């Protein structure tokens, strides 16, 4: 690896508009919630040969 | 017979090293290259019954190699199992129930002698002492069966003990073969079938004790410049015993290959006992038996009284025409002896009556 | 990013391709002592005489 970045877009929200949201995100009862789309736990069992 | 036993899973960690070694203890498995078997071990045993492909197998330390039955086939202009040794080995080689076959199948008897042909033998020593060759057959060779090159040696050190014993030689040019100075070595109870020349004798003081060599052309070849001398060629030579061989079928009967043979300087007629040096003596000759088989005493060291001929103990036996006959040069008349043999009723190139007893044969000459 | 003898992203050759997989160039050999000379000559030019 030579060379590496990282690109993010930014919206370009009304600065009145921004402040509306980042006071209801803010907010402890808007909490972003997020879950896996597998739902799963990994366990490998061997079987030997035969 | 089942294997119930509970397990818990692999915790992402890095495996140990596993290793799966030492699968061969000492053998040696179908399509496996030899050379780095042969330089690990010393006894190296073969699979029962397999069939193997072997080409230029370079030996150089001596190992034994149990076949137990296996089946060594090749193609190609190389040699199989090159031996190369030093002066310095302790021990020995031994070479053991084996199939040789050759890049052959019911081979041509037709094409003659040549360069190219000279390379396909089986066994090739170079200067390895103490080999031993015993329970082989070998198939279909164009060239030599085996060939025992020996290079200059010093210091009266003629040990170099061979034995080539128990093997069955079918449709090979050149049976057992052997350089200069190859000296002090015996190859007994060899059943020759369907070969032109079952000895291509250079190395004298051999000992053949009991050979059968049916439906060949030329058992005992000894001339000037042959095929087959290698480094240290023709010196001290045809000093051997041949007693008690068997060499019937050689003129008339059921012979196959041709008369003439291309020797590298020229070509000759070959007999059952073909011998023309000068400077080499004859072999001792007893209790050989032939049937129809020719005998050329061309020349020999008769120089100042210094060898007589003598044929003790043998059977002759050619009746139609010249079949079997014998055959001498008139200048060596005085030295070719018979006595003590059987024979039916054999032409006689230029020998005397008063040297041959008891009184048998046709004595005819021939200018 | 390196990716080593063991890549080839095609089948076959690009080579000779027509060619019959047992069919040799035009070539000299060492084998044994005879340097053996295997040749095909398309051009025919002259030497009605000794050539």
């Amino acid at each position: 690896y030579t060379q590496i970045n990282l690109y993010v877009s930014f919206f370009p929200m009304n600065y009145d508009t921004q402040s509306e949201l980042e006071l209801m995100l803010r907010n402890a009862t808007n909490d972003q919630n997020f879950s896996d789309y597998l739902g799963a736990v990994n366990n490998l069992y061997q079987i030997p040969a035969g | 017979v089942e294997e119930l036993y509970v397990i818990n899973p692999i915790n992402q960690w890095p495996a140990p090293g596993s290793f799966s070694s030492q699968k061969p203890p000492g053998t040696l498995l179908p399509g496996e290259d030899p050379e780095a078997v042969f330089k690990q071990y010393h006894v190296v045993y073969l699979v029962p019954g397999a069939q193997y492909h072997w080409k230029n197998i370079l030996i150089e330390k001596p190992v034994w190699i149990y076949g137990n039955g296996a089946t060594v086939r090749t193609s190609g202009t190389g040699p199989i199992l090159r031996i190369v040794g030093n002066r310095t080995e302790k021990r020995d080689v031994r070479i053991q129930d084996i199939s040789f076959f050759g890049e052959d199948c019911t081979p041509n008897r037709m094409e003659p002698m040549s360069e190219k042909l000279v390379y396909q033998m089986a066994i090739w020593v170079t200067d390895m002492k103490r080999v031993t060759i015993k329970g082989c057959n070998f198939t279909n060779f164009a060239g030599a069966a085996v060939f025992f090159e020996e290079t200059a040696y010093n210091g009266f050190f003629w040990s170099m003990q061979h034995l080539i014993t128990e093997c069955r030689f079918t449709g090979c040019r050149i049976g057992i073969a052997n350089g200069g100075r190859s000296e002090y070595s015996t190859a007994s109870f060899n059943n020759f079938f369907d070969c032109q020349i079952c000895f291509n004798v250079v190395g004298g003081n051999w000992n053949r004790c009991g050979n059968i060599a049916a439906n060949c052309r030329c058992v005992y070849l000894h001339t000037t410049n042959m095929w087959y001398e290698g480094a240290g060629g023709n010196f001290n030579a045809a000093h051997g015993s041949f007693t008690g061989n068997t060499m019937n079928h050689c003129d008339y009967g059921g012979n196959l290959w041709p008369t003439a043979f291309q020797l590298p300087d020229r070509e000759i007629q070959l007999a059952g006992f073909y011998f023309d040096n000068a400077r080499a003596r004859c072999p001792t000759w007893t209790g050989n038996t032939q049937y129809y088989g020719d005998m050329k005493i061309l020349n020999f060291n008769q120089a100042n009284d210094a060898a007589i001929f003598v044929i003790d103990g043998c059977a002759l036996y050619g009746q139609p025409g010249d079949t079997g006959s014998i055959e001498t040069t008139a200048a060596l008349t005085d030295k070719v002896f018979i006595q003590g043999c059987q024979g039916n009723k054999v032409t006689l190139f230029n020998i005397k009556a008063a040297n041959v007893v008891p009184a048998i044969g046709t004595i005819k000459q021939k200018p | 990013l390196d990716r080593g003898p063991s890549f080839k992203p095609y089948g076959g050759t690009a080579y000779n391709p027509l060619a019959p997989k047992s069919a040799p160039i035009n070539s000299a050999f060492t084998v044994g002592n005879d340097t053996h000379f295997v040749a095909q000559l398309p051009q025919t030019y002259a030497a009605g005489g000794t050539g």
